[PDB]
């Protein structure tokens, strides 16, 4: 009943020594098909030169050009989510704690030559979101990482499907039971409608925001904790983001009347031309007197450019009266925000749906 | 594992005990799961907080918000029940058949409130609540029923056929709480299909008509196409649209993908999700209606 | 499956000299001098180009030589590489960096080996000054220990921040991991060194504990794959000196037509001979 | 019986010898410094996959009452015992080959220690001394090359080698100097590993067999800790040990005498490392670079005479 | 509390036994639930009714509604089989790789038998029974693959019906992933499944799309710058619901290889597990 | 709640014996305390 | 492969369809009664 997956990792892009046990990581995928499908994804609305330059500078900044570029065989599979979580937490109206947490993070984990790479990655993701390439089709879920080892540029990263938090009992430290702590500072407050007594098998929705504003488009991590199905949650995300949906629709319309043919089709003695069409003697001489309707397709070439919902049903919890607890600790001089989430199980399939209602 | 415990209220026993004994394999459904389960929040709560008690929208909402619950053989000691979230099935949770048409293994039967003939009601003197019996109506039947309902609602702004069996039905225009939602959803779905691929599809209508002169499928396609084949020939339409982005990307693929996505979304919204697949063992799958039917967990 | 694991620990009690090693042997050669080209066109930015009709001809001319080149559609993006071709039993090819220096060069300096860096540097000052290490390598204003009258050689090749650090060293994220890697980059950046109690341990750790930077499995001189396990030493990577091999202007004198014994000519017209610094004439008939 | 030792280090009192001058210097006081080291950790895992046929056969509990199933069970247990013995032997061989070499970075002491005891009197060098040492090192690394290999036909460099080595060897500790000696009463030096051809050449040239004494004493035993000591160590976390300083199989083994040293050579080229997927250890590599001119000319003009 | 074991043909032809041994590692479809499934394949294509028998949908439904099984080595006299569908779970199963497409661990995978081009199968002259091995692909990639196939079929039909050429070179159409090249629609001949079984489905989808777009364009847009006329709409809704129900979502397969190789090719050591 | 301690004792040569003895003593003390609490509640 | 400076050695008989290949090769034997021997065929077809 226990399954393990072994993956390789590098040292120039990930440092397992800083990361402790019980962390949650997500497996990515190489954009081998994305670099080819970006031409169709960008469409005639925008130009592909910006995306080409972005990927060119991303490849130039990335080390080992002889391995990456066309296949994720010798690349770093596991990537730390703390950096992207901190980067995407700017647009959350809460930065007093974020700045204090990031001042030490940049000083310790960063420094050297990393600001240029960070800016390049930020602009690459901004260009990807602006061009509507949909890069969220490579995000998955995994279990806790309670074991890690590395000797020389090779990390034996292992993970499990479920979570044996109540049965691991490694007893490899001073503690008696294992635990898994992951920050949840990007948890969206969706209790405004469920503030009443609501207990049971709560579902976690991984919703990705897809804004279509002017030079402020990006994807920010979001979390939810409420017992709901795929229909009620969809309706809520539909008629709760109405203002931003209307703004995106108005921004994306970067640019035709009724017709009485229905009445004459409904009433009897309608003009039918079947024998003439079959014979072909009036293939083009009979359609010249029809209704042209002066139709134009320039009003709205595409309609899928207003997508703003990318929720995924990943993560379940059967414990009643859920309440997160935050404490204070130290890792040698820098406090870390940790949430005690132990003795729980998770599972389920991923459902990537693009809703633009 | 985890299970929902059902309490036994005092100063009441005979009528409900006899009803449970007669029900045997009948199962119920619960909305909120906790350390204890009650009986008031099944029918009275669903029929309250609205003033006028409806019969379709409220029942559908309750079914969507509820879960799957099974009932095993009742013992005189206490009440026993099992949840669908666990993966340890136990023989003895077989349910009865409440459909005039016999069923067989291999069909993904969903759940829906009884609307073709309603259901029997049992009067309770201890609390005063009713019990709703789930039905196994086929998916196509409820699909055509909801299609007729939405067509009648659109007309406002009665006879079905099943293997030669026809009977009179009732109207569903007394409540307009879901009519506006259906109108909004269909309007959104229509507004999500403003792509230019339909022009390209209609550009081949004369060629398809010519090719179908000897295909032989016209005798079957006439019934399913009675107005589209007439409206498509009454519009001239631009034969060759101007090329603006066809030299770089193929536009029909995007339109096809969007149509598939919106059709799947509409199907998921309408047909919702089922509960479980019914499978029997030992004897043949042909089970007489109104008798015991074997139900297992897959 | 039955998996058994048992942790093991090992301690040490000898801090001083305990290990003795003395080996002297030779094995089959693996790599030799190469004649491959360099991927100079992979600049990723620079002067704009619009004369396609002449650039295509230049590319065809430079590809007709027989060296490595990209495919027909010119894949300037990604990491596409030409397919490996067959090779004769001669060794492994390698790059050959070119340095522009004045023709006027002292023969004594060439005989006594030359420093590719340009000037010898030493960090044995116990950290008396932070800028002392950079001054002795980028001053070019004081007399050197090797030249009684001159200060630095190759005035057109040794600079501070115009040619040397711009190209030979590589800054502003321009090194990368391309197959055309300069072997002299390993001793160009002093980086940061650690402190200790005595200098014996410092010099021991400086002269040892060196990891590989390339692989000899392919003739393209690719980077070391992650996870490989190998051991190698670079004694010449720290001494900043490389003795020239047995070379001469004319092969007529090196052919040794007279054979038998050997002689020594002091003054000649245009023929000069330099003895090899490594006495390996008796090992294998060359 | 260890779970968390935090890289413990034993305590000992060792004072390095110092020279005495008693010249133009007043009376001073001794100065000592204390340093700490680190302890590394290693592990090795093994596995042996098998199908379900063995467990299906062993989960019958004599369901048929015959001898065929008994024979099948006995052959299965014999096969699994043989596999266990084979994997145990492979693990023992792996640990044996891994035990050789723990300080290969500083293994060669000659090139990194001879100048220190040859020119530096106490390690304090000024600018001129440092320049002289650098020149000597460059001359040594330029002239050494493969001179020893070229002149291997002359068996007279051993005296020079031992004379050079006698100025760099120092005695080890005296407290933890417990070792097993031969019947003669001479302590051994260490274990040397070399190729079969080199061992044969040494035996035919210098090494003469003159001793015969082999034994495999078993004195390590299995130490145990009392309950009171265990609890009094685990109440605080720190584990203590010692508290004593108040104030079967047969394997041939021989020894040789080369004068003032007692070193034995044990080479097993064919006995072990046969049909093994692990490559032969002690295979190093070296790197070198060369520089050549291209179109050079002299600066003057009165030289072609 | 017993299991079901497949039959073992004793004293068979040497060629038949060699073929069975060679195909032993290949995935073998499970039999019927009750007793046996031997004449189901023969009777599947019996209702030809003077024409091509429609079998693609029937075989797809059978594969979706039927599970799989893992075979073991062949021993003369006694045969052993393993099943994890309705029987007892087994500690790990070994199945050789079949799908040439690259797969990644830790992701949910689906099963869908291909119907375009050709697929690997085993057929014996003396037996007369053939087994088609379905191809396992992730749902996310499968949706894109089927969408591209539908678009290519639509464009081919348009080109063949319009008489004049209508194909516009939009650029390269080569899919590269982990150094593997995959070219689609490389030829326009021997198309035995392009417009044979899926032709009716694509025609129904096209006419439903046409009628829906006409109905919406009749009166819906307003900001752009005896016949009840309801039977057609009801039939379109019914057909859309039927196709949505028959689309199906068979996501029960999963891949999990313990310390497996990075690259995957047919003929490797993989694992089979469910969720 | 009794599942956690039972699982810890089941699923986990002097330290282990001492730990087992301490766990048994703690379990006995907890059982005695819960029995006394139940008796007091019944009274 | 041997010397990358040049193209090939003996271009007149390095195409598998030259005058020597037409005359003898290793399996042609177009002559009627010429006294052939082993080296005339072993120099072009070194088995497989």
């Amino acid at each position: 009943t226990t399954q393990l997956i072994q993956q390789v990792s590098l040292t120039d892009f990930f440092r397992p020594d800083i990361e402790h046990a019980g962390s949650i990581v997500l497996i990515l995928r190489h954009p081998s098909d994305m670099i080819g499908e970006a031409n169709t994804l960008t469409q005639a609305g925008r130009d592909p030169d910006v995306l080409l330059e972005g990927l060119r500078n991303l490849f130039n900044a990335c080390t080992a050009p002889w391995t990456v570029g066309e296949g994720g065989g010798l690349r770093a599979y596991v990537t730390s989510l703390s950096f992207i979580a901190a980067c995407r937490a700017e647009e959350y109206t809460d930065k007093q704690a974020a700045d204090a947490n990031r001042t030490a993070i940049v000083s310790a984990y960063g420094c050297s030559r990393m600001e240029t790479r960070l800016i390049r990655f930020s602009e690459c993701l901004r260009a990807m979101v602006q061009c509507h390439v949909f890069p969220h089709r490579f995000i998955s879920f995994f279990g806790s990482l309670l074991e890690y080892t590395i000797q020389d540029n090779l990390c034996n990263i292992t993970a499990v499907a479920k979570g044996p938090q109540e049965a691991a009992r490694t007893d490899k430290t001073s503690t008696r039971r294992v635990t898994a702590n992951i920050p949840a500072c990007v948890f969206w407050d969706v209790d405004k409608d469920l503030h009443l007594s609501a207990d049971g098998l709560k579902h976690v929705f991984l919703v990705f925001v897809y804004t279509q504003r002017r030079q402020r488009e990006g994807v920010r991590l979001h979390l939810a904790l409420s017992q709901l199905n795929e229909q009620c949650f969809g309706r809520g995300i539909g008629f709760l983001l109405g203002r931003i949906r209307a703004e995106n629709a108005a921004w994306g319309t970067e640019g035709t009347r009724a017709l009485p043919l229905v009445q004459l089709s409904n009433d009897p003695t309608s003009p039918r031309c079947s024998i003439g069409e079959i014979t072909g003697v009036n293939w083009n001489l009979a359609r010249q007197r029809l209704y042209q309707w002066t139709g134009d397709f320039r009003g709205l070439p595409t309609q899928l450019s207003c997508m703003y919902a990318a929720y995924t049903l990943i993560g379940t919890i059967p414990s009643e009266s859920v309440r997160y607890t935050r404490r204070m600790e130290r890792f040698g001089g820098y406090n870390v925000p940790t949430i005690w989430l132990e003795g729980v199980v998770w599972g389920g399939t991923n459902t990537w749906n693009e809703c633009y209602y | 594992p985890f299970e929902i415990e059902v309490l036994l209220p005092g100063e009441l026993s005979p009528a409900e005990t006899s009803a449970l004994q007669k029900c045997e394999g009948k199962i119920i459904t619960f909305s909120t799961l906790r350390h204890r389960a009650s009986l008031v929040d099944i029918a009275l709560s669903s029929y309250y907080i609205n003033g006028a008690p409806p019969d379709t929208l409220s029942l559908l909402e309750a079914y969507r918000m509820r879960f799957a619950a099974v009932i095993t053989r009742v013992i005189p000691g206490k009440l026993l029940a099992h949840a669908i979230g666990v993966g340890t099935p136990t023989p003895g949770l077989f349910i009865q058949n409440t459909s005039p048409v016999d069923l067989c293994n291999g069909d993904y039967i969903c759940l829906l409130p009884p609307v073709f003939g309603s259901a029997d009601s049992i009067r309770l003197d201890s609390v005063g609540l009713e019990i709703v019996f789930p039905l196994t109506i086929p998916q196509t039947l409820m699909r055509e029923i909801i299609a007729k309902v939405v067509a009648r609602a659109v007309e406002r702004t009665d006879v079905i056929c099943y293997n030669g069996r026809r009977y009179e039905l009732e109207t569903n225009l007394q409540h307009r709480d879901g009519s506006d939602a259906a109108i909004r959803t269909l309007v959104l779905n229509l507004m999500f299909s403003i792509n230019e691929g339909c022009l390209l599809l209609l550009a081949l209508i004369p060629t398809l008509l010519v090719q179908g002169a000897h295909d032989g499928y016209v005798n079957l396609l006439i019934q399913t196409a009675n107005c589209v084949r007439e409206t498509g020939q009454l519009i001239n339409i631009p034969p060759m649209p101007r090329i603006q982005d066809g030299h770089r990307r193929f536009p029909i693929y995007e339109t096809i993908s969007s149509w598939i996505s919106t059709s799947s979304r509409l199907g998921d919204t309408l047909g919702t999700r089922a509960i479980l697949r019914v499978c029997v063992f030992d004897g043949p799958s042909t089970v007489h209606p109104g008798d015991r039917t074997a139900v297992i967990q897959v | 499956n039955f998996t058994l694991t048992q942790p093991r620990a090992h301690v040490d009690l000898g801090v001083g000299y305990t290990a003795v090693c003395a080996t002297a042997a030779l094995r089959c050669p693996l790599t030799d001098m190469g004649n491959t080209a360099q991927n100079l066109f992979f600049s990723r930015g620079g002067v704009p180009m619009l004369h396609d009709n002449v650039t295509e001809s230049l590319r065809r001319i430079t590809a007709s030589g027989g060296r490595l080149n990209p495919t027909e559609p010119l894949p300037i993006f990604g990491g596409l590489r030409p397919a490996t071709s067959a090779g004769i039993a001669r060794g492994q090819a390698s790059v050959c960096e070119f340095v522009a220096m004045p023709v006027s060069t002292d023969l004594q300096y060439f005989r006594t080996a030359c420093n590719p860096r340009g000037r010898a540097s030493g960090m044995l000052y116990m950290g008396d000054r932070d800028a002392d290490i950079e001054a002795i390598m980028f001053d070019h204003t004081q007399s050197d220990v090797a030249y009684t009258d001159r200060a630095t050689l190759n005035p057109w090749a040794s600079q501070k921040h115009s040619y040397g650090d711009r190209l030979y060293n590589g800054t502003y994220n321009l090194t990368g991991a391309s197959p055309i890697y300069s072997p002299c980059f390993k001793f160009f950046t002093p980086a940061e060194v650690n402190t200790n109690c005595n200098t014996l341990d410092r010099l021991l750790m400086e002269a040892k504990a060196v990891a590989s930077q390339s692989s000899t499995d392919t003739e393209y001189q690719f980077k070391r794959p992650p996870g490989s396990t190998e051991m190698t030493q670079d004694p010449c990577g720290l001494f900043q000196e490389a003795y020239p091999p047995l070379c001469s202007s004319d092969a007529a004198m090196l052919r040794t037509a007279h054979a038998g014994e050997t002689g020594a000519d002091e003054v000649h017209l245009a023929q000069y001979l330099i003895r090899d610094a490594s006495p390996l004439r008796g090992c294998l008939p060359l | 019986e260890l779970a968390y030792v935090r890289d413990g280090v034993i305590q000992f009192e060792v004072q390095q010898p110092m020279i005495a001058r008693d010249g133009p210097h007043p009376v001073d006081q001794p100065v000592h410094n204390y340093m700490v080291k680190r302890i590394h950790k290693r592990s090795l895992s093994a596995a042996f996959a098998i199908a379900s046929e063995a467990l299906s056969l062993l989960s019958n509990t004599y369901v048929d009452g015959t001898e065929i199933d008994s024979s099948l069970r006995i052959r299965a247990i014999q096969q699994m015992a043989r596999n266990l013995r084979t994997v145990l032997d492979s693990f023992e061989r792996g640990t044996a080959d891994q035990l050789l070499g723990v300080l290969l970075e500083k293994a060669p002491p000659l090139s990194l220690l001879s100048p220190i005891n040859k020119f530096q009197p106490e390690g304090h060098l000024n600018r001129v001394a440092r320049a002289a040492l650098l020149s000597d090192l460059k001359r040594r690394v330029c002239a050494d090359m493969f001179f020893m290999t070229r002149h291997a036909r002359e068996p007279r460099l051993i005296s020079a080698y031992l004379s050079d080595m006698v100025s760099c060897t120092q005695p080890s500790v005296m407290v933890s100097r417990i070792t097993h000696t031969n019947t003669r009463g001479r302590q051994v030096d260490g274990v040397l590993v070399t190729t079969a051809t080199l061992k044969r050449q040494l035996l035919q040239g210098i090494l003469q067999i003159d001793d015969t004494a082999a034994d495999v004493p078993v004195t390590y035993g299995e130490m145990v800790l009392q309950g009171t000591n265990l609890v009094t160590a685990l109440v605080m976390g720190k584990a203590v040990r010692g508290m004593d300083d108040v104030a079967n199989a047969r394997v041939p083994a021989d020894l040789v005498i080369v004068g003032d040293k007692l070193v034995f050579l044990e080479a097993l080229e064919r006995r072990v490392y046969q049909a093994t997927r692990v490559a032969y250890p002690l295979i190093g590599n070296i790197d070198i670079t060369f520089i050549m001119p291209m179109g050079v000319f002299q600066a003057n003009s009165m030289d072609r005479y």
